[PDB]
């Protein structure tokens, strides 16, 4: 199917506790493959998946040098944004940035992304045309003016149509045995009595990759969206993910409920009932 | 691989 | 400055039963800002060698982290996760609910 590569930057100030920390992590789909942390004893971009370890020295040097330069650019940028919002020197603040590309089954570019947030709120985003900007407020308009004046969008476009797509294709080939393998969920339904009057049906999905999945309960064939307790998809620690959906049912009506599971790794959608 | 370091905000 | 409180899930990598080697997980997600304190407790005592994932965040900008360590569940041993964050007046405790 389709694939994505994303880099995630977090820059966090901490007045009175040293200089702002800069963290960067890289993903292909739901698989982290690199990290950088300016707090490390000796900061460098470092491997986090086996298929990246084979890249040579000039790869790691380039990715380390850019990250150290970014450490300083984001420190200056935090100072600028504190100015733009008239903020005190004494408070802690966060810039986040999220950029990358999507490619289709033929490796063709589907679309590019570059969005920034400030203290967890949308700040500025590159538009899908990879040529214009959307600023969330008058402070972000100051950043937009700087970036237009400096022709930033063209630099981002060149990266997103070029290196981003080419390196993603390279990674997908080098890590094909895992990046191009969908693991279907192992599923089952548990039954937790609450009272003589009702019980909980819980539909489980374990060991699946990638994280995207849909679990839904139906009663007499009708989706129970409002009534379904969905837990947030969670990592198992071994690259796989877990999720469950629960519904409270009248005792004796358990067999009118079915759980439905769609996942990329599944030959076809699954339909499960409680099997006592 | 990372994008080249760009302009400050 | 917006603030979001962590969601906390405590669970095992594999289905749990006594005597077998497993991994105990505490996953904190949906929070902002990113400073957070997370401990894993074994009958109330802080387990020493707990690792955690690198800091990343979701589409809505909220942060998530996985804290984990190798363990072996017993019939008696109790496990929990303790979480502190600016949005929380006191540390939050969540016990490992084994079956559910």
């Amino acid at each position: 199917g389709s694939h994505s590569m994303r880099y995630f930057y977090t820059a966090m100030s901490r007045p009175g506790r040293g200089e702002p920390r800069f963290i960067a992590v890289g993903y292909v789909d739901d698989t982290q493959f690199v990290r950088f942390d300016s707090d490390a004893a000796s900061p460098r971009m470092a491997p986090r998946a086996p298929w990246i370890e084979q890249e040579g020295p000039e790869y790691w040097d380039r990715n380390t040098q850019i990250s150290k330069t970014n450490t300083q650019t984001y420190r200056e940028s935090l100072r600028n944004l504190r100015g733009y919002y008239n903020q005190s020197e004494a408070g802690s603040h966060i810039i986040q940035r999220m950029y990358g590309c999507d490619v289709g089954p033929d490796g063709r570019l589907l679309r590019g992304y570059d969005q920034s947030a400030y203290d967890g709120k949308d700040y500025i985003a590159l538009n899908e045309d990879l040529s214009s900007w959307t600023a969330a407020d008058t402070a972000a308009q100051i950043t937009q003016r700087k970036w237009e004046a400096a022709r930033e969008a063209e630099q981002l476009r060149a990266y997103l149509e070029g290196l981003c797509v080419e390196w993603l294709r390279r990674y997908l080939e080098n890590g094909k045995e895992t990046l191009q393998r969908a693991d279907p969920p192992k599923t089952h339904v548990t039954h937790h009595p609450i009272s003589d009057h009702e019980a909980t049906l819980r539909c489980w999905a374990l060991g699946f990759y990638p994280a995207e999945i849909t679990l839904t309960w139906q009663r007499d064939g009708e989706d129970q969206t409002q009534d379904t307790e969905l837990v947030e998809t969670r990592p198992a620690g071994d690259r796989t993910f877990q999720k469950w959906a629960a519904v409270v049912v009248p005792s004796g009506e358990e067999q009118r409920y079915t759980c439905h599971v769609q996942h990329e790794g599944l030959p076809k959608p699954l339909t499960l009932r409680w099997e006592p | 691989t990372v994008r080249a370091s760009g302009h400050s905000y | 400055m917006i603030q979001r409180t962590p969601k906390i899930q405590v669970y095992s990598r594999h289905p749990a039963e006594n005597g077998k080697s497993n991994f105990l997980n505490c996953y904190v997600s949906g929070f902002h800002p990113s400073d957070i304190e997370v401990d894993l407790l074994k009958n109330g005592e802080r387990i020493e060698k707990v690792e955690h994932s690198d800091l990343s965040f979701s589409k809505d900008w909220s942060f998530y982290l996985l804290y984990y360590t190798e363990f072996t569940p017993t019939e008696k041993d109790e496990y929990a996760c303790r979480v502190n964050h600016v949005t929380l007046s006191q540390p939050k405790i969540v016990k490992w609910d084994r079956d559910m």
